[PDB]
C-alpha cells in the first residue's frame, strides 16, 4: 500500500530541490485514493479568508494523514503509516522537541518562516503543512484562542489590551512565540462567534436549570455526595415545552465544542535527531 | 434417496487485456519490476517532414526535435483469499481411497479456480485502469474544436 | 395575481454515456510482475496480489477525444414543488404568536423546529462531501 | 442589450443576497438537507471560485494549443477543472443554460 | 538452498526499545528491569525533563504504607529525590501534566551514568529471547476492584487527588481489571471514590481560589493474564521489599484521560 | 496474452506446479474428466448434474 | 432549467393576465405550478 | 488473547440455514467470553434478552462485549476472527441507515424500524441471532441525548405530560430514515447516568467565569441575529453588563471547566470502532480503518 500524487504543473529544479528535503511530512489527504491531484494536498483546499481558526481543525479532524517517502518525475510517492510502527517524521518546526513528548496536529499559524519551511509555489497554489506540536502546547494555545474570543468582544479597556498583551506570549524551551489575533479588522470571526456561544450558552442554561434536576435527587439518598452540591449552586442566584426544547438546545451547543476539547495524540517523541531536523515517532490514530 | 435436485456454478467469462479492441490504443510492455525505473521522464526523437520547394527558404532545424514526456505509475491491487483447511489436502498428498481421490481433485480444482477467479479477472481492472488514464489524456471535444 | 414574478430554477441529474476516441499506438503502458502480499496466517489466510503499471503519452498531440452523447435514463424525478423555506430556515418565526400560528395553518407546517446540529455546524462550516446530499431536488423560486 | 433586468437579484444588497447567499444565510438558521440550486448563483464565494478556475484553465489550454511539432517541447494533457467540470457545465460559467 | 534468508536473521524484535541515560542517584532499585519510566516536567531550564522511577512517587504517596515510606526515605537520599521533592511536591495537585509514562526497562548498564534500554511497546525481555523479565508493581500500590481474577486484565495507573487538607497528598493506584470500556470504568470509579468525588465539591465549599481538577486519570498500559499475576519478593541494596510481579506483560502506552 | 498465468501464482503459495500434473495422473483421467465437467471447467461439454 | 410565471405582457378583446404555469415531467403529464 | 473464535451448532443447517449465514460474512458479531470455542448459546446479544423489555441495560451490558468480525462459513461453525487494533477489514451494513465515506461508526442496540422487517434470519428452539447495529457517530450519540433528555423530563409530570414530548422524542429522524424507540424510561442505569449528568451540570454552571457566563449578554446588545433571537429567549426568565478580573485567573477558570465538558459529554459519547474508506456502490460492504 502506497499513495501517489501527480504534479500537472511543471517542476522547476529549484522547487524539487526543496521538495527533496521533505523526505517525510505529515501531509493530509481528504480521501484515500490510489491516485490523487496535488490540489487535494494540504489544508490549502480548505483555505478561507474569513472563518480562520477552528474551521481549519474541524475539517482537519477528518483528514487522512500520510507521510512522504520518495519523489519521482512530477509525482509524489506518499506512504500511509501502519498503526504502532516507528516512523522518521519531520517536524513542522515551531517547537524544539525532547524525549518522551506527546504530539498532535494543529492548523498552521505562521509568524514568518518556521524552522523547517522551504516555500514551494506552483502557480497561485501553495502547500500549508499542518502543525505537529506537543499536546500541552496545543491545549494551552486552544485556551488562549478561546480566551481571545471572549475578551475580543470588548477591546477598548486598557486592562484588557494589557491582558491580551500578557496572554499573547506563550513560552517553551527557548521559545519566543507571539499568538496571532484571530479577530482581524475588529469584527469577531464567525468561528470564534460560534465557539464562544457553544460554551456561554451552557454557562447560562446550566446555571438556570441545574436546580430542578438536583432537586429530585436530593430527597433520594445514597452517599448523598450530590445533595451538598446544591448549597453552593445557590450562591450565584416554569414552562413545559420550554423545558422540552431547552435541553435539546443544550447538548447541541455542548457537543461540537468537544472537538475543541479532546485531541487524540498522533505521535510520541523518542530519540531526537541533532538540531531537531527529524524525529522518530510512534504513529497513532 | 427420497428425491434429487440439480446444481451448477459457472466459471467467469474470459477477458484478456490484449484480446480487447481497446488494446490497439495500448502499447503494453511486460517488465520485471518498476524499481530501477525511478525517473518519470522519457525522451523521444521527433523527425520533422520538410518541403524543399522553396529556393530561398532553408529550415532552421535539422529535424531532430527531442521531446520529453512524463510517466504515471498506478497501483493494481485486490483482496484475495483461500481456505487453508482445504489447502492441507494439497499439503498431505493423499492417495489411499477413490473417495479420497475425489476429495483431492475437488481441493485442486477449488483452489485453482480460486486463483483463476482473481488472476485473469484482474485484467478487468487493468482495462479499467487503462481507461482511467486514457480518459485523463482526453480533452473534452468542446475544448478541441475551439483549440 | 399580485405584482410578483416567480422564476423557478431546477437542478436535473441527467445520466450520460460518453463517447470515446483515441489514436493508434497512442499511449504505451508497462506492467509489473504480480508481487503478492502474504498476510499473516489466520486459517482464512487472505492475500493481497499487487501490481504497478506506468503510462506515457507517446502521441505528440491529443490523440484521444471525448464528448457527451446519449441519455440512458434520468435519475431526477423531474417533479416540481416549492422549496420549504419554513424547513430550510426552521428558526425564523413571526414575532407575533397568533399571527405566526395562523400562517402555519395555511402553510401546512406543524410547529417551529428545535435547534438542529446542521444549523450550528454549517454556521461555522461553509458547504462546498456536503455537496451530494443525494436527496430529491426541486424548484427554487425567485422574485 | 439591456444593462440589467432584475434589481432584486443582480444588485448588491438585494433580497437574494440576504436569502440564498451564504454570507447572509449564516445570520439565519439553515440546514444543508435542502439543496438550493440558485444558492450558487448568489454566492460571492462559489462564483469567483468557479470563474477563477475557468479563466486560468482557458489559458492553460491555450498554452497547449499549438502542436508539439511547432510549439516548445511540452506535455499535452487535460487541464485541471477539465473533465471535473462536466457535472456543472451549465453552471461552471454560471450562464444558467436551457 | 540458495538465498537462505531465514539463516541470516537470528530473531526479530517487535518491542520498540529506546535508550535513556539516567543519573546514578536513581539507578538503585531501577536496576531491576521491571519498573516504569516517567518523565517529569521540571520548571527549571536545566533540565526541563527528569526521568523518575514509579517507586520514587511512593515517598510522597498517601495510600502507601507509612512503614514502606520509612524504608523509601532511606533509599533515594541523593541528587535525584532531593530535587524531586523540591519540584513535583511543589506542584499544586498537578501530576498527569508533569508526568509522562515511558514503558519499562529492558536492560540497565552501570557506571556513573546509567544508560538503560526501555521498551515503549510490546513485550520486554532479555536478548536472544532467553530470560523473560517481569514488571514489578510496588506491593501496597496494587489493587483490584474485583477480587475475582479475570480471564484477561488490563492494567491502569489512576492518580487520585484528595482535597481534604490544605496540602494535597495525592494517591497512586496501579490496578488490573478485565474491564476494557472507559465509559463503564469511570462509572465503577463513581461510587468507589465517594470521598474523592465529595472532595472535588469540598474545595469549592471552602476555597474558590485555585481550580480543583481531576479525582483521577486513567490510561492504558497493557494486558496480562490472571495466571501471569504474581505477588513475590525483591531485593536491592539489602533493603528487602515484596512486590506485585506481572509476568508476560505486553506494553501498550495509551494517553492519559483526565476526568472528575 | 494473460497479464500472468495461473501457474505463476502457485510458487508464491509454495504449491509446486508439477504437483497439479501429479493430480492429473493420480485422478486416472476417467474421474478427472467427469469432475471437470461437474465443476463447470469445460462449458462446451457441460450438462446439468 | 428555469421558467417564468406571472409576467405582464407589454403591447376590442382585452388580454387575460397569466396566473399559473404548466410544465412536463418524466411521466409526460402536465405539471402544475401556481 | 486469541486471533480467532470458533462455535458449535445444535440444530442442523439446511440450504437456507447456511445461506443466511454466508450472507452475513464479514459482519460484526459481538462475543462475551473470548474462549477459543464458544458455544452458540453464548453467541449474540440474545443471551441478554429481558422480559422487562429494557434497552439501556442492553447497551451497558453491550459496552463490555468484545467485537469480532465474521469470516469464512466452513459449515456448522461461525469461525469468528478477532479484530486487530489500528488496521482495517471489510464490514457489511446491518442497521437500516445509509453510510457515507469517512464517517465514524459505533455499536448501538437494535430497535424496530416501524414497519418492522422482523427478519430474525436465524432461529433454533428459541435462540436467535440479534446483531447490534453499526451506525454513524452523530446518530449513535443523538439517541443517547434522547434517552438522557427522556430521563430528566420524566420528573414531576403527569402521564400525558410525560408522553407529550415523547411523540417527538421517540420518533427520531435521520437521512430520510425514521425510527421509533421503545424505552426503559427508568432502569437505574439511566438514573446513575443522570446523577453524574446533573453533577456535571452543577460544576459547569459553577466553574463558569463571571465574564464567560455574561458573554451572551455582552453580545446581546452588540448584535442582532435570529439565532441570537433564539439565543435570547432561552436565557431570559419573566441590559447592564460588568467587567473586571485580572487576566491570569481565566487560564485556570477555563482549564478545569474543560474536564467537566468532557465528563458531561462522556456519557453521550461512545467509543469509535470503524472509520469508513472505500464505500461500496451497492451500499452493502464497507472497509473501515481502525477496529475494536
Amino acid at each position: 500500500a502506497n499513495i501517489f500524487c501527480t504534479f500537472d504543473h511543471k517542476l522547476s529544479i529549484a522547487d524539487v530541490g526543496k521538495l527533496t528535503k521533505l523526505v517525510a511530512a505529515v501531509v493530509p489527504i481528504p480521501q484515500r485514493l490510489h491516485l490523487i491531484k496535488h490540489y487535494q494536498l494540504g489544508l490549502h483546499q480548505f483555505v478561507d479568508h474569513t472563518r480562520g481558526y477552528v474551521r481549519l481543525r474541524g475539517l482537519l479532524r477528518n483528514m487522512t494523514l500520510t507521510l512522504m517517502r520518495r519523489v519521482e518525475g512530477n509525482q509524489i510517492l506518499l506512504h500511509v503509516p501502519t498503526h504502532g510502527l516507528l516512523y522518521t517524521v519531520l517536524n513542522t518546526g515551531p517547537v524544539t522537541w525532547e524525549k518522551g513528548d506527546a504530539l498532535c496536529v494543529l492548523p498552521p499559524l505562521f509568524h514568518g518562516p518556521l524552522a523547517r519551511e522551504n516555500l514551494l509555489t506552483l502557480g497561485q497554489w501553495e502547500l500549508v503543512l499542518p502543525w505537529i506540536v506537543p499536546m500541552p502546547l496545543a491545549l494551552e494555545i486552544n485556551q488562549r484562542l478561546l480566551i481571545m474570543g471572549l475578551f475580543s468582544l470588548d477591546r477598548s479597556y486598557e486592562e484588557v489590551k494589557a491582558a491580551v498583551q500578557q496572554l499573547q506570549t506563550i513560552t517553551f524551551r527557548d521559545a519566543t512565540f507571539t499568538i496571532p489575533d484571530p479577530v482581524i479588522d475588529q469584527h469577531l470571526l464567525i468561528d470564534m462567534k460560534t465557539a464562544c456561544l457553544s460554551m456561554s450558552m451552557v454557562a447560562n442554561l446550566a446555571s438556570e436549570l441545574t436546580m430542578t434536576y438536583v432537586r429530585k435527587l436530593a430527597l433520594e439518598d445514597s452517599s448523598m455526595l450530590l445533595v451538598k452540591c446544591q448549597e453552593l449552586l445557590m450562591r450565584l442566584d416554569v414552562s413545559p415545552d420550554d423545558e422540552i426544547a431547552r435541553l435539546s438546545a443544550l447538548f447541541v451547543m455542548l457537543r461540537q465544542l468537544d472537538d475543541l476539547i479532546r485531541e487524540q495524540v498522533v505521535f510520541t517523541v523518542c530519540d531526537v535527531s541533532p538540531d531537531n531536523k527529524s524525529a522518530t515517532c510512534i504513529f497513532k490514530g | 434417496f427420497e428425491a434429487i435436485f440439480g446444481t451448477f456454478c459457472n466459471r467467469l467469462e474470459w477477458v484478456y487485456f490484449l484480446t480487447s479492441g481497446l488494446a490497439a490504443a495500448a502499447h503494453a510492455i511486460k517488465f520485471h519490476d518498476l524499481n530501477k525505473l525511478t525517473t518519470g521522464k522519457m525522451l523521444f526523437h521527433v523527425q520533422v517532414p520538410r518541403v524543399a520547394s522553396g529556393a530561398g527558404l532553408p529550415t532552421s532545424r535539422q529535424t531532430t526535435i527531442m521531446v520529453t514526456k512524463y510517466s504515471e505509475k498506478s497501483p493494481i491491487t485486490i483482496p484475495f483469499e483461500l481456505s487453508a483447511a482445504c489447502l492441507t489436502y494439497l499439503r498431505e498428498t493423499f492417495e489411499g481411497t477413490i473417495l479420497d481421490k475425489i476429495l483431492n481433485v475437488e481441493a485442486m480444482h477449488t483452489v485453482l479456480r480460486a486463483l483463476k477467479n482473481t488472476a485473469d479477472a484482474m485484467e478487468r481492472g487493468l482495462i479499467h485502469s487503462f481507461l482511467q488514464t486514457l480518459l485523463r489524456k482526453a480533452p473534452p471535444y468542446f475544448v478541441v474544436q475551439t483549440l | 395575481h399580485p405584482g410578483f414574478a416567480l422564476t423557478a430554477v431546477r437542478t436535473d441529474t441527467f445520466e450520460v454515456d460518453m463517447l470515446l476516441y483515441s489514436g493508434k499506438s497512442c499511449t504505451s503502458v508497462i506492467i509489473n510482475n504480480p508481487i503478492v502480499t502474504k498476510e499473516e496466517r489466520d486459517i482464512s489466510t487472505t492475500y493481497h496480489v499487487t501490481q504497478n503499471i506506468n503510462t506515457v503519452d507517446m502521441g505528440l498531440g491529443y490523440t484521444s477525444n471525448t464528448c457527451v452523447a446519449y441519455v440512458n435514463r434520468v435519475r431526477t424525478d423531474m417533479g416540481v414543488r416549492v422549496q420549504d423555506l419554513f424547513r430550510v430556515f426552521p428558526m425564523n418565526v413571526y414575532r407575533h404568536d397568533e399571527v405566526d400560528r395562523w400562517i402555519r395553518h395555511a402553510a401546512g407546517v406543524e410547529r417551529p423546529q428545535l435547534l438542529d446540529t446542521e444549523t450550528i455546524s454549517m454556521l461555522t462550516f461553509g458547504s462546498m462531501a456536503a455537496a451530494t446530499v443525494h436527496g430529491q431536488k426541486a424548484a427554487c423560486e425567485l422574485i | 442589450f439591456a444593462a440589467t433586468h432584475n434589481p432584486w437579484a443582480s444588485q448588491a444588497g438585494c433580497l437574494s443576497d440576504v436569502l440564498y447567499n451564504t454570507r447572509h444565510r449564516e445570520r439565519l438558521g439553515y440546514n444543508s438537507k435542502f439543496y438550493s440550486p440558485c444558492a450558487q448563483y448568489f454566492n460571492t464565494e462559489e462564483i469567483i471560485a468557479a470563474n477563477k478556475t475557468l479563466f486560468k484553465t482557458i489559458d492553460e489550454y491555450l498554452l497547449r494549443a499549438k502542436d508539439c511539432i511547432r510549439g516548445d517541447t511540452d506535455t499535452q494533457y487535460v487541464c485541471v477543472e477539465g473533465t471535473e467540470q462536466l457535472i456543472e457545465n451549465p453552471c461552471r460559467l454560471t450562464q444558467e443554460a436551457l | 538452498n540458495t538465498i537462505s534468508v531465514r539463516y541470516l536473521y537470528h530473531a526479530d524484535h517487535q518491542a520498540l526499545t529506546a535508550r535513556f541515560f539516567v543519573p546514578e542517584g536513581l539507578v538503585e532499585f531501577e536496576a531491576q528491569p521491571g519498573a516504569l519510566l516517567i518523565r517529569m516536567e521540571t520548571g527549571c531550564d536545566s533540565p526541563r525533563h527528569l526521568y523518575i522511577s514509579l517507586y520514587l512517587l511512593g515517598i510522597r504517596a498517601s495510600n502507601v504504607s507509612a512503614s514502606t515510606r520509612c524504608l523509601l526515605e532511606s533509599v533515594y537520599t541523593a541528587s535525584a529525590a532531593r530535587a524531586a521533592l523540591q519540584w513535583l511536591d511543589l506542584g499544586p495537585h498537578l501530576l498527569h501534566r508533569r508526568l509522562e509514562t515511558l514503558g519499562c526497562v529492558k536492560t540497565v548498564s552501570l557506571g556513573i551514568t546509567s544508560l538503560l534500554t526501555c521498551v515503549m511497546r510490546g513485550y520486554l525481555y532479555n536478548t536472544l529471547k532467553t530470560e523473560v523479565f517481569a514488571l514489578m508493581i510496588p506491593k501496597d500500590m496494587y489493587l483490584t476492584w474485583e477480587e475475582t481474577r479475570g480471564r484477561l486484565q488490563y492494567v491502569y495507573l489512576i492518580i487520585v487527588y484528595d482535597y481534604d487538607g490544605p496540602e494535597t497528598r495525592p494517591g497512586i493506584y496501579v490496578l488490573t481489571s478485565s474491564i476494557a470500556h472507559w465509559q463503564t470504568l469511570v462509572d465503577v470509579a463513581r461510587g468507589k471514590f465517594a470521598r474523592e468525588r465529595c472532595s472535588f465539591v469540598n474545595r469549592r465549599i471552602t476555597r474558590p481560589r485555585q481550580i480543583p481538577l481531576c479525582t483521577g486519570v486513567i490510561q492504558k498500559l497493557g494486558w496480562c493474564l490472571a495466571d501471569d499475576i504474581h505477588t513475590s519478593f525483591l531485593v536491592h541494596k539489602e533493603l528487602k521489599l515484596s512486590v506485585v510481579r506481572l509476568d508476560n506483560f505486553s506494553v501498550e502506552l495509551g494517553d492519559f484521560r483526565e476526568f472528575v | 496474452m494473460e497479464n500472468w498465468s495461473a501457474l505463476e501464482l502457485l510458487p508464491k503459495v509454495g504449491i509446486p506446479t508439477d504437483f497439479l500434473t501429479h493430480v492429473k495422473t493420480s485422478a486416472g483421467e476417467e474421474m478427472f474428466e467427469a469432475l471437470r465437467i461437474y465443476y463447470g471447467d469445460d462449458p462446451e461439454r457441460y450438462n446439468i448434474h | 432549467f428555469f421558467f417564468p410565471v406571472g409576467l405582464y405582457l407589454p403591447e376590442t378583446v382585452r388580454n387575460a393576465l397569466p396566473t399559473t404555469a404548466y410544465l412536463l415531467n418524466r411521466d409526460r403529464a402536465v405539471q402544475k405550478i401556481d
